């Protein structure tokens, strides 16, 4: 399940989600509109315009409720709001054209109640749905990967 | 410069007040095409 | 049935109605009020006085949730938010008494579930309570009928 | 029953209550926030920082069933948010630690369905827990009583 994430809401589309990961807010940058849960627009956000994110803390009343990011990304099927994604060859990957724009900031879950990583939008060269996504090194470092010409979601 | 000035005034006035009263008449003629936009004018 | 309706607000109570006709959001103008939705609050309407109505055009995300117009009008029962309505003459008649103020805005229906007119007012002249209403004529231009004393509701 | 007694709201937690007596609204002034109703909201509240509380008038239309005080209020068991309190001495008590924060503004209630006070804090020392409240004496006057050292909740 993912409801402990939230749509950000513009013009009436549900043209982006956010998660709280770490006790922090996480949203796509290059998404803008109206947090659905509207306590975490009471954050004040930072910004990483080069992974195209931003991020702010969330309020202590909930923040024991956040997600927690893994260093795991072995490759295998990974729970996801359109049911599941491959990670193969060390790049997540989805059948060609399925889910799509609209998820910016959808989670990738770790089977264990975990999130493995944030998907961007995606890609496809004709064999598989290549996705554009921020991960985590195994030392912790956050790092974005996107397949080339990809496109926002 | 009084003369010049009601020449001015006068004519500023006589475009945008009738411009306007136009406007007001096309506005309102076409409301009824507008509230119809399953009918063609 | 009437869930693509939306009421018109003041003081937080309902005091009139709106409704989206061919992507055209329509509301009284003697209707002093807020909308519910706030996208549709979000829309400039432009102030059709000569019909006591303003109209705005609601973005493409509500493209098919507009209701869909009709000008044939045979005598008969049209439906309408207490019942329906005997359409007689080119007179849309109530069968007398029934509605009031607050009731402005409520679209008017043909049993094939599409609108054909927007209630206004009413009252009765000796025989039937008269509804106000702004429909469209039979070449399909819109106009105002009103019988006199049609007060606005 | 007091199901439409009225919550308070500030940054999404609820922070107080408020109650509609003999049509007179009536809400802590200490509690910050705003009503999360708009037609309350849309009363001019008025200070009356001696009793902190603030009042206004309330639209006509819940004449008929605004919350009936009662001033009389023999000593015994009188009910409550939670489920009841105890009024002996005097003075309104509770079962140690039940409540605290964000319970302003509840009122008590006859039941015989009468409202009589409404809480504003408590105290522990000696006794039963003791809550900070304004009465109704048999006068028919509003007075505030407080516990020593009792906190405003």
């Amino acid at each position: 399940e993912s409801d402990k994430t939230f749509p950000i809401m513009l013009n009436g589309q549900v043209n982006g989600y956010a998660c709280v990961v770490g006790g922090r807010l996480m949203k796509p940058l290059h998404v803008e509109g109206k947090i659905d849960n509207e306590q975490l627009a009471a954050v004040k956000l930072k910004k990483a315009s080069m992974y195209d994110l931003e991020y702010g803390d969330v309020p202590q009343n909930m923040k024991s409720d956040t997600l927690q990011y893994t260093s795991d990304k072995p490759p295998g099927f990974y729970n996801w709001h359109h049911g599941a994604v491959q990670y193969e060859n060390g790049r997540f990957t989805v059948p060609r054209g399925v889910g799509g724009k609209g998820d910016s900031g959808r989670p990738i879950l770790d089977n264990r109640g975990r999130v493995v990583a944030i998907v961007l939008g995606g890609a496809n060269e004709g064999t598989r749905t290549a996705l554009s996504v921020v991960t985590w090194n195994q030392k912790g470092v956050t790092i974005k990967d996107t397949p080339e010409g990809s496109e926002p979601w | 410069v009084i003369v010049l000035c009601g020449v001015a005034l006068a004519i500023l006035v006589g475009i945008a007040s009738s411009a306007a009263c136009i406007a007001k008449a096309r506005r309102d003629c076409l409301t009824p095409y507008a509230l119809a936009p399953n009918a063609t004018v």
